């Protein structure tokens, strides 16, 4: 179980020295029992999500992940 | 406003909002009307405000009207009357959100970097801030000239 | 607490950023992206074990998954955190309050504060165990705030 | 993040303007809405676990979705399904205490139509389950402030769907 | 990231032979560039400041996006923006201190235009901007080194759009 | 040139060109190309070195640009300016010749006198190439700074 | 210095110095007799230095020798001589260290707070080290004045 | 960390009995006390670093320690004194306003000896100057808000010492 | 004083004092506390008031330490500190008496013909108690400011 | 962590002087040595493994403590203990690199005796492995860089001695 | 407490061989600077409170530590302050005597680090007046005698740290 996220999050409050555009523009793989919290985490940047998609086991699976 | 800086300080501490902040917003709710005074009377003689403090800050420091200075010229000095414009305007809407938050985000950021690109001296701008609040202050009533005079000092405060 | 993101500059210790992204499609033999993705690398390996690890114990799942850029850098310190290697030599030696105070001098970079900050840690070691140790380590905001 | 009176100054600063009559008037309007706005969020806070479970016992727990087959079968999918409708329940009094639905717009329907879709939940029923909570947060704050969380219940619903 | 140098070096590798003669042909070409490469850097290098400030000046000031309704209106937006050309220069000059455009394909248009399409960002102002300060670097330190300059704001520009 | 003046010095000693002035021009010959680069800069930014300077002389010396002074209005400062392009051009014309010479006769015999009709304060003109001399040696590096502080310092000195 | 921040940036990456850091060591241990000439250059004329450059920066900025102003009398004035004296030291310890480390780690780190504490305009410090700058880059050769103005340079960027 | 209410509070529960009368008394005590805390709490925040700038003006300034080889020497040390006399100042607000010198040895007087022995800092000169900043304050605020004030200065220089 | 005035007024009427005349020296007496709470605010700390009033008034008013002016030179600038110095012990005096004839008793009646004499701008003493206010009202809290600011007013309005 | 250069300039701020000429005389000392510490750098560079086997092929192999009941007995034993000598010979062309031992008492000698003690690592047997290995770069770049090496690997053998 | 012939011997015990030859050299090297301790134990026994008041007349006097509020204030911390820099001294002495710094860690080093904690001692301005004391004997005794005492002040000064 694991959710590829892409996702474009804008720096909040200061200039900055490096150029992050890895930082800005955030395309990962977020495993399914940390996904809650890391939604709540760049939803309280404040940016927004691009893509939710599971490219992992299938969603129904109640016995094996 | 308060009520979103309440909210997100509950957020980053995980909590809902104690008794205390929400007795702050309770205590925000009901100052609600002398705020709106006091951001009416600033609305009010925006005009006679600006006018009077950009002929003090004239007088006060003249290097920036001065040849070679950075507002020389009638349009560069209706530029600074406008960039003055703005940062009474922002004192207003401070003033009556009762917290500095809108001013922050709006004009406070980068003006050190905006205004080392445009070349004006920031302290000229702290001290023509500093003649707006003298002015606004000298209108107001004691008590509210206190409360508008905080946001002002702290613009000031962030200018220098 | 506004300058806890802001590194020292020869006065502490130099700050590892994974900035370039090791971005390539048809790489360049000569590109320099790959060695400085080692360099990020090694710098993790020191700093979450504290040494190199030996050779037939570093993980090369999670470097491959970093180096083809699907992870985080703070997901791949996550990964090393949680690696059995790392439990066997700080975790399982240790008492359970001394293995909380090194391993919050390890992923924080600092010793922890107080009481409350460390009867929080240890309950989190409490009610479900080391790994949601690291992983209430990693979540916390001064983590969020300092890298 | 904008309160009613952050959207008031971000409206007048769009446009450039200082505070005019009309954003005075919005901003009495909502500090004479706002004295009831925190007593109804005090209530609410007070009985979150009451109003939630209720909202699920109304709706959810004798249909196919508690039942096996459905998505709220296990544990893990009810424990999942508690914290998802608490969520709802605590965004809906935060966008309560602000007066403006961009919390909602910002953290809460940001992605979560599309992890709804790929992890197989139903719309319909999540729907249901936040109008049935609207209801009984109406029936326990009151009329006027089961008005302003049942704008905000719709605007996620709204969202959602 | 590879030179004039390190591309040679590359292109002879992949079809696996040593250093040929028009291996070394471009190799001095580089060098006999490279000498006006560092003069020419090291004035951009000093007077970048007033370069950025004069592009800005030049094609930003006095239009909708500087004034109200523009992507750079506020504070926050200007030092994002000043920040943005700063960088666009830097990276210009070591595009020209290198020898080849790979580093602006590796490190500046990389993930850059779908965050200018995601924030808003007009590419056509910024477009602007940038041949603004191409020609300004352009009178500064000369005709030829001009040219080099030229070329990889140009890459910049065709990588934007 | 320098070849002129070695011509003229070889003449009025009557005799023919010694090797050391030979081995002079010989390397005045090759060092042709750094000179090129020097005013070739210096042609490319002329503008922002005359604005940066005149509002730096302006900023230093405001008796100029005051009522009752010499370049007082619109008029006044653009011809203020056409003199400091006039002198960046001078300097460009010795930078290229290797000597001071064509400075000299073009812009350097009577400018006391004519300054002395004008008006013009010629420490102020002083000032001004002196900005001039400070902002292009900002712009070049530091050993074709050297260079073309060298004849900027002798029109500065011709001044006072 | 320069072999200071090699080591301690080979140190952090786990690895010995790197060739090309070596002969960057290399390099500047081959011009450390430029930069000891450039030191005893700014060591030697420290006191001309330091009257001309307080002389130049009150001439420019009158108001903090007048009353009013920090250095207002005879102690306060000697006390800013004092600090540009305290800067030029500086400036020679970070032209034989090869790096701004010295400069920084001693005498730029908390500046700021410390003149806010003392009730100083930085400007004014900057415009003390600039002055300093323009009689200290009028003393030397070109690439002498441009490496000891590199230093002055820094030290008059970390102001402001 | 504890104000007066809450040390009354903890004296009368570890006992297990009820507010008597003599708790009743202390916190009446206390209650007609706060509005003179409220007030000097006030104009001490009003006047940080003029405090702070008199004390350094009275004792640190013009001595040895500013001088080569001192301690406050370098300008990371002055501004790191200056920090180290604003958390002085700061803390013996907070125990000004709370009544109850908890804060102090909680937060300040912990590991500040330590602390000043490891790093070499002279104790006896930051004592004078946290006593010269206790002399200011009391000239700011009157008689007795300027001795409330000194008590916990007082505290702070006899824990440090 | 209160009690001073109110006797005097039943007094010249040939009457006993009224009740509300009583209630008023009740009242007083009882605001004294807040009054020595003032003064010792006043008092304690007037070395920052009257360097940064004068600091203040010099930077607002340049001419009159000008040569030319009255308070040019450092034994007129002492003098002036020591006017200034002067009136803020008679506004301490005016805030314990709780009226204003110490105030104008001791050092305002004749003032025009004082100042007159000595040949000063009474506009700039005005603008010295101004900024002494200014820096006095920037001290205490809000009521505290607004009393204090009452006879500081007094002092204003009585020199205009 | 400080070369000859930084404390020489440490020395002469800590009294505010200027530099006189011993302290220009000690910088040409420096910089007359610093050639031939580069060059024995790159020596000792090149063979760090080589150095570090011949070390322990000379005192600890074939005795008691590879031997059954040794600290140095099992291969993760033997594996630390190659790692702890690569360490003093990094280290100890470090501080020969900057001329001065103060990297030596900051990062190796700073706990590394309670470490050792704490551990049961024999110290009369690690001091006799780095005076054998003090011994073969010795042997390696000659007599004048062994013997400015030889100053550092005594350094390291008093310090944890 | 054992000397460098104790030591020796322990070693040889330790691996329970005989004497061989590298002991026979090592002890050879004890015998030959021997008559060198004697003379310098001598010359230090002749002036121990001057080197000692030589001492705290370099480091410690007209500092804060003997003004008001440092720890080396009254008469009683002045004389146990002369006290412990006698003890530093002897032991230095004895452990120059024997060769070896065992009785530095076994009778000085052992709990002084707590102790000195614990009273609140400064730990780095007691190592600055160590550092004056062995800079007064080295220029007592002459330069070898002086570096071998000086190396038994800085074990002190670095167990002390
Ligand atoms: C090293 C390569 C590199 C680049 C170039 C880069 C750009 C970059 N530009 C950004 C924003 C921006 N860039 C601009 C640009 C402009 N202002 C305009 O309107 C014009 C069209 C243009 C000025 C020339 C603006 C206005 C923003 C901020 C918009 C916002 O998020 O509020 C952001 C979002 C974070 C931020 O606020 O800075 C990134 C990451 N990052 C990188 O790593
Ligand atoms: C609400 C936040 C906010 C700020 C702060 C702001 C500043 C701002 N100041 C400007 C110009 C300016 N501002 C000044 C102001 C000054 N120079 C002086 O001499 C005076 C001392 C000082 C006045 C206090 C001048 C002279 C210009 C014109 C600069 C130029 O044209 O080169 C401009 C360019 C014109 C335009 O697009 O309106 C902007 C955007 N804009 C904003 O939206
Ligand atoms: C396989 C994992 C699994 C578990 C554990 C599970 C529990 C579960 N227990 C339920 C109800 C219930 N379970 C109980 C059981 C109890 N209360 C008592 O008095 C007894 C002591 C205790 C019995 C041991 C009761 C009374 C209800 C009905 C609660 C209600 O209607 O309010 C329901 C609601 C009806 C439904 O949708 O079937 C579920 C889903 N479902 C699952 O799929
Ligand atoms: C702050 C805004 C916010 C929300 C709302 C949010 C929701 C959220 N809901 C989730 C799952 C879920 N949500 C539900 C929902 C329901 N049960 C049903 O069947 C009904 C239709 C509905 C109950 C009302 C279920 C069953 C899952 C888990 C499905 C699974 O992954 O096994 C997950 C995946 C991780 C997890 O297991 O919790 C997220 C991130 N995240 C956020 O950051
Ligand atoms: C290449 C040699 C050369 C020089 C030097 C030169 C000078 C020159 N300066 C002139 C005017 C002037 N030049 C100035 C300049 C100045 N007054 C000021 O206030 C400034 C400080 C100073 C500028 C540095 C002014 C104000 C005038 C107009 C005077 C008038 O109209 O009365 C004019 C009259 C207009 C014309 O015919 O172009 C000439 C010829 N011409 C030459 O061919
Ligand atoms: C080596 C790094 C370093 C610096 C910079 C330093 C500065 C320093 N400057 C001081 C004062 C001062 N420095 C100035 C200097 C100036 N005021 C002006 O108007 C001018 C712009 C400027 C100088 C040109 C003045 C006026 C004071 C006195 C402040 C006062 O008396 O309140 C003091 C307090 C008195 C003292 O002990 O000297 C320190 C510590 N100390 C250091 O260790
Ligand atoms: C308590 C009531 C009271 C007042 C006010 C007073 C004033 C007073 N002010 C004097 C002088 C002065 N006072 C000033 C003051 C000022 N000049 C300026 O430019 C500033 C605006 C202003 C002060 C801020 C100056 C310059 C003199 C010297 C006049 C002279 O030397 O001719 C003198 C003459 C010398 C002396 O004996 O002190 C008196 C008596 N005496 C009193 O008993
Ligand atoms: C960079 C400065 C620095 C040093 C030097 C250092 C040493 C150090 N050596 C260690 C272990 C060790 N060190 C040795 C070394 C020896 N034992 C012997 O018998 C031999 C005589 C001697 C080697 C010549 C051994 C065998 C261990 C492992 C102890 C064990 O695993 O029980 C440990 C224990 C933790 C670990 O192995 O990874 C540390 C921290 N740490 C540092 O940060």
């Amino acid at each position: 179980r694991m959710f590829k996220i892409t996702a474009c999050v804008p720096s909040q409050s200061r200039i900055r020295t490096q150029r992050e555009l890895q930082n800005t523009y955030f395309t990962k793989l977020v495993p399914y029992d940390n996904w809650f919290r890391e939604q709540q985490r760049i939803m309280k940047m404040g940016g927004k999500i691009v893509k939710v998609q599971l490219a992992t086991g299938k969603p129904g699976t109640n016995t094996g992940l | 406003s308060i009520v979103t800086k309440s909210i997100v300080n509950a957020d980053a501490e995980a909590r809902y909002l104690s008794p205390g902040e929400l007795d702050r917003i309770k205590a925000f709710v009901t100052s609600g009307e002398s705020r709106l005074r006091i951001a009416e009377t600033l609305t009010g003689s925006r005009e006679r405000i600006i006018k009077s403090a950009g002929d003090a800050l004239f007088q006060k420091r003249p290097d920036v009207v001065s040849p070679g200075g950075n507002a020389y010229g009638e349009e560069m000095t209706a530029t600074c009357l406008r960039d003055m414009d703005y940062y009474l305007r922002l004192i207003t809407y401070g003033v009556v959100a009762g917290d500095v938050t809108p001013i922050e985000e709006i004009g406070l950021v980068g003006v050190r970097e905006m205004y080392k690109s445009l070349g004006t001296p920031v302290d000229a701008v702290a001290q023509a801030v500093r003649e707006m609040k003298a002015v606004a202050t000298g209108m107001m009533s004691g008590d509210d000239a206190a409360e508008a005079g905080a946001y002002f000092d702290y613009v000031i405060g962030a200018m220098e | 607490p506004r300058a806890r993101a802001t590194q020292p500059g020869s006065l502490g210790a130099k700050v590892f950023r994974l900035n370039n992204e090791l971005p390539s499609g048809k790489t360049t033999n000569v590109s320099f992206s790959e060695s400085a993705t080692q360099k990020v690398i090694e710098a993790a390996y020191r700093q979450v074990f504290g040494r190199m690890v030996y050779a037939g114990q570093r993980q090369k799942v999670a470097e491959i998954k970093l180096e083809n850029g699907e992870i985080t850098l703070r997901e791949f310190i996550r990964a090393l955190a949680k690696s059995d290697v790392f439990r066997n030599t700080y975790w399982s030696s240790l008492y359970v309050t001394k293995a909380v105070e090194y391993i919050h001098r390890r992923l924080l970079g600092r010793p922890t504060y107080g009481r409350q900050e460390i009867n929080s840690y240890f309950d989190t070691c409490a009610k479900k165990g080391f790994y949601a140790l690291v992983d209430a380590i990693i979540d916390s905001k001064e983590y969020e705030e300092a890298f | 993040m904008q309160d009613a009176i952050t959207s008031v100054i971000n409206s007048a600063d769009v446009q450039g303007k200082y505070l005019d009559g009309s954003a005075m008037d919005k901003l009495k309007a909502y500090f004479t809405t706002g004295a009831l706005r925190v007593r109804a969020a005090s209530t609410i806070s007070a009985n979150a676990a009451a109003i939630v479970k209720e909202a699920v016992a109304k709706s959810l727990l004798y249909s196919d979705v508690t039942r096996p087959g459905g998505n709220m079968y296990t544990t893990r999918r009810y424990a999942a399904c508690i914290r998802d409708l608490d969520y709802y329940l605590r965004y809906a009094t935060y966008a309560m205490l602000a007066g403006d639905p961009s919390i909602l717009d910002e953290r809460v329907l940001n992605g979560l139509k599309e992890t709804y879709n790929s992890l197989g939940v139903p719309v319909g029923s999540t729907v249901q389950a936040i109008q049935a909570m609207k209801e009984v947060t109406a029936g326990l704050v009151g009329a006027d402030a089961g008005r302003e969380m049942g704008v905000y219940f719709d605007y996620i619903c709204s969202g959602l769907s």
